[PDB]
C-alpha cells in the first residue's frame, strides 16, 4: 500500500529550471532512500541521485552536480528534485523510488513528463527479443566490476513505471509469478522466464545497486 | 574494529518489506528506553516476521538498553538466533547508500558513554543485553540499527522472527 | 463511575458504514492508549485495534485491517472507530478500553466501557474449565494454557454480564487496584492460574486472561463462565 504520487508534466524553455515533487505515503519516509531515476523518449534509465531523507543532504550523479537538487520535506513526506539548466536532453520522464529496508527501490512513482522545447557499466543482451507463447527467454547482464549478487530486475510495460521483478541475484518480489527466475554472482548473470504469456511482452533492464551510482542496463526488449 | 566489508539490509532474508514490518516503540521508564526481544522473537505460525523496535531520542542522557536473548536460554525457542554486529554496542549498522553497514558508535556520536559491564556482565550481546547513555546534546540527526535475528529457528512447525532495533535521535540541547 | 461511554452503535446492513465513538472520562485521557475490543455472539473477547497517545502507532487485527479505522481526538477526550463495508460477522458488542502502556512490551486493558452493541443483518490461550457451579463462600482455581511462553505476561479479567470488563490480575500474580485479597495469580511460562476464594454470588461471570507479550494481535482466552449457585 506505499503510494509515490509525482507532479504533473511540465514544457518549460531551455535554460529555465524544473522541480518534480514525488508524495510518498503508506511506508516510513525518514529513514529510508528516496531516489530518482529519469528516462529519455525511447532510452533506458538514468540514476540522478539519493537522498535519506533525514540527513538533509543529497548524493547525486556526477552528471547533474551543479544542476540537481534533491531535497525532502519531512513534515509533509514529500521529496523534491530541482533540475537547473535544461537543455533538449533533459526532456524524459523522470520517476521518484524508494527502498523499503531491502536495498532495491522497490516501489516507484507513476512518472513525470518533462519536456524542454523552445563506474560500472551494465550491459544487457539481447538488445531485442520476440518469442512466442510457451517459449523460454534468457536475458544477460554483464558489469564491469563485479556488484556481488546485488542485482535487480525489472520490467517496464510502455505508458508504466519499471516493476521490481527479482532483488538480491535470485529472490523474487511478492506476487510475481514462478515462471521467473534469477541466476547469477559477480559480473555476469541471468534472467529466465518459463512461459511466456500475454502480459510478459515489455521491456526489461537489469541495475547493479552495489554502488552509487547505480546503473542499468540498455534494455531488452520482448516483443510477440 | 570494523568489518568494513559487511553489507546487510533491515529485512534481512526475511523478504518483508518495511511497510509490512511490526512497528514498535520502545519500552521507555523515565530516562531509560528498551527494547526486549524475550517474547517477540519466539517461533510462530506465521513467521518469520520483522519486529521494528523504534527508539526515538529527542531529550538528552537518555539510556537505552537491548535485550536480545541468548541461543538456548530456552531448550528449542533460540536455536539459530544471530545478532549484529558481533561487537554491539561499540560497533553499530548505519545506512550507507541503501544497505546497512558497521559504523563506530562513538565516532557516530561524540560524547556517548559505553559502559565495559552490565550488572557485572560484558557489555555484549554474548551476556544477553548491551546499554548505552546518549550525551547532553546531539547536533545532528542520526540513525543506527542492531540486528537480533531469530528467523531461521524452527520449533514445531513455528519459525523465529527478525528483530531490528532502529535508534532515531533527533537534534537536542542545541 | 462509568468512564468510557461508547456510542454510534445499532443496526447497519451488510456492506454499510458505522462510527462508534468513545467519551472518556475521570482520567486524563491524553496520556493513554485506547483500545478497542469486541465479543460477537456467544464467544469471547477479540482485540480489535489499538491507538497510542500521539497517535505514532496503530495496530489492527488481521481479520479487520482495511475495513475499520481507529483515531483520536485528544482535545474532545474522545475515540473513534470507522467501520466500513460492513460484514454480518462483524457483528458483536464493541468495547472501548484503556491501555496500561504503549510499548513494545505490550499492555493490559485496565478500564473499559460496557460496550455498543453492533448488529449487521495467533498465540492461542486455552482457558479450563469451560464452565463450573460452585456455592458460596467456596474456593475455585481456574488455569490458563499459553500455545507459547509469555513468561509472566498474562492478565486476567472479570466480566459480569452487562457491565464493563474489569481488569483483576496482572503481570501474572499482580492484583489490580481495589480488586480484595481474595483474588490471586501465579504461573508463568505456558500455564496461569486465577484462584477465587470466598466466593460471592457477585463472582457469577465470565473470566478471561489476556496475553501481552506477543502481538499484534493481543489475544484472549475463550472464556470461563462461573455460575455461583
Amino acid at each position: 500500500q506505499v503510494q509515490l504520487v509525482q507532479s504533473g508534466a511540465e514544457v518549460k524553455k531551455p535554460g529555465s529550471s524544473v522541480k518534480v515533487s514525488c508524495k510518498v505515503s503508506g511506508g516510513t519516509f525518514n529513514t529510508y532512500a528516496i531516489i530518482w531515476v529519469r528516462q529519455a523518449p525511447g532510452q533506458g534509465l538514468e540514476w540522478m541521485g539519493a537522498i535519506i531523507p533525514f540527513q538533509d543532504r543529497g548524493q547525486y550523479a556526477q552528471k547533474f552536480q551543479g544542476r540537481v537538487t534533491i531535497t525532502a520535506d519531512k513534515s509533509t513526506s514529500t521529496a523534491y528534485m530541482e533540475l537547473s539548466s535544461l537543455r533538449s536532453e533533459d526532456t524524459a520522464v523522470y520517476y521518484c523510488a524508494k527502498e523499503s529496508g531491502r536495498a532495491v527501490a522497490d516501489r516507484w512513482g507513476q512518472g513525470t513528463l518533462v519536456t524542454v522545447s523552445s563506474d560500472i557499466v551494465m550491459t544487457q543482451s539481447p538488445a531485442s527479443l520476440a518469442l512466442s507463447l510457451g517459449e523460454r527467454a534468457t536475458l544477460y547482464c554483464r558489469a564491469s566490476h563485479s556488484i556481488s549478487s546485488w542485482l535487480a530486475w525489472y520490467q517496464q510495460k510502455p505508458g508504466k513505471a519499471p516493476k521490481l521483478l527479482i532483488y538480491k541475484a535470485s529472490t523474487l518480489e511478492s506476487g510475481v509469478p514462478s515462471r521467473f527466475s534469477g541466476s547469477g554472482s559477480g559480473t555476469e548473470f541471468t534472467l529466465t522466464i518459463s512461459s511466456l504469456q500475454p502480459d510478459d511482452f515489455a521491456t526489461y533492464y537489469c541495475q547493479q545497486y552495489k554502488s552509487y551510482p547505480w546503473t542499468f542496463g540498455q534494455g531488452t526488449k520482448l516483443e510477440i | 574494529k570494523i568489518d568494513l566489508s559487511y553489507e546487510t539490509t533491515e529485512s534481512g532474508d526475511t523478504a518483508v518489506s518495511e511497510d509490512s514490518y511490526d512497528k514498535y516503540a520502545s519500552q521507555n521508564t523515565n530516562k531509560e528506553y528498551v527494547c526486549d526481544f524475550t517474547d517477540q522473537l519466539k517461533p510462530t505460525e506465521s513467521g518469520p516476521k520483522v519486529k521494528k523496535c523504534e527508539v526515538k531520542v529527542n531529550e538528552p542522557l537518555i539510556k537505552v538498553k537491548i535485550i536480545c536473548p541468548l541461543k538456548g536460554s530456552v531448550e528449542k525457542l533460540y536455536d539459530n538466533i544471530e545478532y549484529v554486529p558481533k561487537k554491539s554496542p561499540y560497533v553499530v549498522l548505519t545506512k550507507e547508500e541503501t544497505k546497512l553497514k558497521e559504523k563506530l558508535l562513538s565516532k557516530l556520536i561524540y560524547g556517548l558513554l559505553i559502559s565495559p559491564t552490565v550488572n557485572e556482565k560484558e557489555n555484549n550481546f554474548k551476556e544477553g543485553v548491551i546499554e548505552f547513555t546518549l550525551p547532553p546534546v546531539v547536533h545532528k540527526a542520526t540513525v543506527f540499527y542492531f540486528i537480533c535475528d531469530n528467523s531461521k529457528t524452527e520449533d514445531d512447525n513455528k519459525k523465529g522472527n527478525r528483530g531490528i532495533v532502529e535508534v532515531y535521535v533527533e537534534p537536542y540541547g542545541n | 463511575e462509568v468512564q468510557l461511554v461508547e456510542s454510534g452503535g445499532g443496526l447497519v446492513k451488510p456492506g454499510g458504514s458505522l462510527r462508534l465513538s468513545c467519551a472518556a472520562s475521570a482520567f486524563t485521557f491524553s496520556s493513554y492508549t485506547m483500545n478497542w475490543v469486541r465479543q460477537a455472539p456467544g464467544k469471547g473477547l477479540e482485540w480489535v485495534s489499538s491507538i497510542t497517545s500521539d497517535s505514532r502507532y496503530i495496530y489492527y487485527a488481521d481479520s479487520m485491517k482495511g475495513r475499520f479505522t481507529i483515531s483520536r481526538d485528544n482535545a474532545k477526550n474522545s475515540l473513534s472507530l470507522q467501520m466500513d463495508s460492513l460484514r454480518v460477522e462483524d457483528t458483536a458488542i464493541y468495547y472501548c478500553a484503556r491501555g496500561d502502556g504503549g510499548g513494545m512490551a505490550g499492555w493490559y486493558f485496565d478500564l473499559w466501557g460496557r460496550g455498543t452493541l453492533v448488529t449487521v443483518s495467533e498465540i492461542v490461550l486455552t482457558q479450563s474449565p469451560a464452565t463450573l457451579s460452585l456455592s458460596p463462600g467456596e474456593r475455585v482455581t481456574l488455569s490458563c494454557r499459553t500455545s507459547q511462553s509469555i513468561r509472566t505476561n498474562l492478565a486476567w479479567y472479570q466480566h459480569k454480564h452487562g457491565q464493563a470488563p474489569r481488569l483483576l490480575i496482572s503481570d501474572a500474580s499482580n492484583r489490580a487496584t481495589g480488586v480484595p485479597a481474595r483474588f490471586s495469580g501465579s504461573g508463568s511460562g505456558t500455564d496461569f492460574t486465577l484462584t477465587i476464594s470466598n466466593l460471592e454470588p457477585e463472582d457469577f461471570a465470565v473470566y478471561y486472561c489476556q496475553q501481552r507479550s506477543i502481538w499484534p494481535p493481543f489475544t484472549f482466552g475463550q472464556g470461563t463462565k462461573l455460575e455461583i449457585k
